[PDB]
C-alpha cells in the first residue's frame, strides 16, 4: 500500500509535467507565427 | 482705309483665336500626364493589396 501511494504521487507529477510542456510548445509556436506576420506588415508599410 | 481696317482686324481676331486654341491644347496635355502619374499610383496600391 505504501508502494502504491508512492506510485500515485509519481503519476500526479507526470501529469503536471506533460500539461506544462504542451503549454510551452504552444507558446513558442505562437511567437514564430507573430514573427512572420510582422514581416508582412513591414512590406505593406513600404508600399504605402 | 475702312476696308483695310476691317482686314487687319479680322487677322488680329484670328491670332487671338489661335492663342486660345493653344491654351486649350496645353491644358489637355497636362491632364493627360496627370492621369498617367495617377495610373502609377494605382498600380502601387494594387501591389500593396
Amino acid at each position: 500500500r505504501s508502494m502504491v501511494t508512492q506510485l500515485i504521487q509519481f503519476g500526479s507529477t507526470l501529469q503536471n509535467i506533460i500539461e506544462r510542456q504542451d503549454a510551452e510548445s504552444l507558446n513558442a509556436l505562437l511567437q514564430n507565427q507573430a514573427k512572420e506576420l510582422i514581416l508582412t506588415t513591414l512590406s505593406i508599410q513600404d508600399k504605402t | 482705309l475702312l476696308i483695310e481696317a476691317e482686314k487687319v482686324s479680322q487677322s488680329e481676331i484670328w491670332r487671338r483665336r489661335r492663342q486660345e486654341w493653344e491654351i486649350q491644347r496645353n491644358n489637355a496635355e497636362a491632364e493627360m500626364k496627370q492621369i498617367d502619374a495617377q495610373l502609377k499610383s494605382l498600380t502601387v496600391r494594387r501591389e500593396a493589396a
